[PDB]
């Protein structure tokens, strides 16, 4: 907000009245420009937690596990997943302006991608360091270990585990 | 640990950060003890000697009026300031419990690998965490299979990975590379090799077996 | 009418004495060499190039300045490198070293008590 | 919750969805991030003595 055109706007009989008051527009303008450098910080923040821009591989088959509805959309300009084109359709004047954020949306779902096809493709590997590719089904065992259960009860469940999975 | 001397000797933005918005915001304070809000002075002393006391009534509540309003707006910023520093003192306390006094397990809370240690270091109004991580290196590639065939029983490592470097098969932990023979003390059983996809055909050695013999 | 705030990108003083300017969300052809439209206004005196670096000085909507090509310049920041994880459905990958690290982190815990 | 449930997996009880924390994936929505967390539920329980 332009305090100024706000308050008298135009005028130049009130810019005049206006300027005894002090610096009470130069704090307000200090205050709202903070608040906009600190949107761009959170969105860097949550979103820009990875080195390299990862991609998941052409052949497209881990073990099964279907992720097809959460991985890019390679026929599209914005190139956005099918559940994020689903959340992406429900939701001048007197000195007021609105700035555009640093990054682009298609930077955000660009960020999201990589992370994603870091975990599927890696693990938990490239959040420590350089990322080491292991069969996803052995992966699913590592965890399946992190939780308390022995690794042949997913390798003995393979098929009805994914296909869980990909009703849920 | 000699490289931190040199990079710090040679990066405290937000410590100073906090000291400059004080020291700004006190500054506006004194500065606004010279505007007039719509008076004849800035001045009490200037309106007690040109005006009579029914006239300096008018002209001294223009300036009560403006200077309270002023106070209170520094009032008002310093609560909102001191909310966003109690958080941060807040999350230190929480960083000196659980990366000094502990190792901690939670991802990219104490550094950036694994965490090994941390040493506290205090600064001006605030703390610096020198954090001590392990990060791997240098990796090669191997083919790997789930569990292996032997004797129409499958075996999984008991806290490994099954490897092959071409032409043999080992164990080895994850995280660091070293191989070792398969063996029934470092494997365990379960079930028939014809349920699991991947498994492959290879000899499971058994000590005693020989030994003994 | 137009309005809107007037922005100066400066390399420093201890760098160059040029300077570049934005016009935020005005159309370049109201504004009274370089003039180049952005989504965030008319920006004069900075050439538009085609290559991609890291940002340097945020101008706004992706776009980003620097003083390289001497002059300011403009382009679409960059997310990081490129890693192509050799994915397979029976491959490994095993680290054979390590390397200690140590990094610092620094937060504030107080500040100045005045009355 | 990026850090600990996207790039690792969790311990801490329900920080990571209902259930044990298995993995987590995440999507963008309009000024805000969507986490779709993956876990274990045990079903169909005996007793014993
Ligand atoms: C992953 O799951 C999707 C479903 O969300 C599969 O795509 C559908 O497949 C059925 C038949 O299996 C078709 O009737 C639908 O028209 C498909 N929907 C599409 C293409 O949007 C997809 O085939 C699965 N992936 C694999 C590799 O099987
Ligand atoms: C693991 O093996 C893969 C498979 O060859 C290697 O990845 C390839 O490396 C070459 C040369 O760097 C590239 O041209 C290919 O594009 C890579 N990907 C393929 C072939 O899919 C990788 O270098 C090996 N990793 C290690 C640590 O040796
Ligand atoms: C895989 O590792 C094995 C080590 O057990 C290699 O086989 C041995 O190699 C040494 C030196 O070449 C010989 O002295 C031994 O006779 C080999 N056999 C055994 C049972 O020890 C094997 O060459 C390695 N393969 C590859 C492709 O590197
Ligand atoms: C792993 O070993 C088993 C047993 O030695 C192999 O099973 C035999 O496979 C041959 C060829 O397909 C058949 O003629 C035999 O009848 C099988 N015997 C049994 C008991 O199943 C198995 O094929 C081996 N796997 C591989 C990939 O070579
Ligand atoms: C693991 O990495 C270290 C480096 O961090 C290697 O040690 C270095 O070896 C080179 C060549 O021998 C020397 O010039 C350096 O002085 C060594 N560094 C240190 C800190 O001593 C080590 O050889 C590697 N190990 C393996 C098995 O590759
Ligand atoms: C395990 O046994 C207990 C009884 O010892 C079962 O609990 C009873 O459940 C029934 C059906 O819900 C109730 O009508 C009874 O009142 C319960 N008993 C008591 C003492 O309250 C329990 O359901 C059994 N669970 C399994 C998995 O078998
Ligand atoms: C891996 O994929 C190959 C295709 O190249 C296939 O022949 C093989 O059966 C697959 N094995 C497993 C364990 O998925
Ligand atoms: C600032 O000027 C000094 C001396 O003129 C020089 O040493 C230093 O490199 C300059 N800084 C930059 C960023 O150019
Ligand atoms: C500025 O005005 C011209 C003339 O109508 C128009 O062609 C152009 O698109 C306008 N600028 C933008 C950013 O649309
Ligand atoms: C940048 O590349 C585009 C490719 O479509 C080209 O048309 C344009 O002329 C290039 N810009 C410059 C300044 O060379």
């Amino acid at each position: 907000v332009d305090c100024t055109m706000y308050i008298c706007g135009d005028s130049t009989e009130c810019s005049n009245l206006l300027l005894q008051y002090g610096s009470f527009c130069t704090q307000l303008k200090r205050a709202l420009t903070g608040i906009a450098v600190e949107q761009d910080k959170n969105t860097q923040e949550v979103f820009a937690q990875v080195k390299q821009i990862y991609k998941t591989p052409p052949i497209k088959y881990f073990g099964g596990f279907n992720f097809s509805q959460i991985l890019p959309d390679p026929s599209k300009p914005s190139k956005r997943s099918p559940i994020e084109d689903l959340l992406f359709n429900k939701v001048k004047f007197n000195g007021l302006t609105v700035l555009p954020p640093l990054l682009t949306d298609e930077m955000i779902a660009q960020y999201t991608s990589a992370l994603l096809a870091g975990t599927i493709t890696s693990g938990w590997t490239f959040g420590a360091g350089p990322a080491l590719q292991i069969p996803f089904p052995m992966q699913m065992a590592y965890r399946f270990n992190g939780i308390g259960v022995t690794q042949n009860v997913l390798y003995e469940n393979q098929k009805l585990i994914a296909n869980q999975f990909n009703s849920a | 640990i000699g490289k931190i001397q040199d990079s710090l000797s040679s990066a405290l933005g937000k410590l100073q950060d906090v000291v400059n918005h004080n020291a700004q915001a006190l500054n506006t304070l004194v500065k606004q003890l010279s505007s007039k809000f719509g008076a004849i002075s800035s001045v009490l002393n200037d309106i007690l000697s040109r005006l009579d006391p029914p006239e300096a009534e008018v002209q001294i509540d223009r300036l009560i009026t403006g200077r309270l309003q002023s106070l209170q707006t520094y009032v008002t910023q310093q609560l909102i300031r001191a909310a966003e520093i109690r958080a941060s003192a807040n999350l230190a306390a929480t960083k000196m419990s659980e990366c000094v006094l502990g190792q901690s397990k939670r991802v990219d809370f104490c550094g950036k690998g694994y965490h090994l240690m941390s040493f506290p270091q205090s600064a001006p109004h605030g703390v610096v965490f020198l954090h001590v991580t392990y990060v791997p290196a240098q990796e090669k590639n191997f083919t790997t299979a789930p569990a292996i065939c032997h004797d129409g029983k499958a075996h999984f490592p008991r806290e490994g990975v099954f490897v092959s470097n071409g032409t043999h098969w080992f164990v080895t932990q994850r995280n660091f590379y070293e191989p070792q023979i398969i063996t029934t003390d470092n494997t365990f059983v379960s079930g028939n090799c014809d349920v699991v996809i991947g498994i492959v055909n290879n000899t499971v050695y058994d000590p005693l077996q020989p030994e003994l013999d | 009418c137009s309005f809107g705030g007037v922005s100066v990108i400066t390399p420093g003083t201890n760098t160059s004495n040029q300077v570049a300017v934005l016009y935020q969300g005005v159309n370049c052809t109201e504004v009274p060499s370089n003039v180049f439209q952005t989504r965030a206004g008319c920006l004069i005196g900075a050439e538009y190039v085609n290559n991609s670096y890291e940002c340097d000085i945020p101008i706004g909507a992706g776009i980003c300045a620097s003083y390289q090509t001497q002059s300011i310049i403009a382009y679409t920041m960059s997310l990081g490198a490129e890693n192509s994880v050799a994915y397979s459905n029976n491959s490994i990958a095993i680290p054979t070293n390590f390397t200690i690290s140590v990094t610092t982190e620094i937060l504030p815990v107080s500040m100045t008590k005045t009355s």
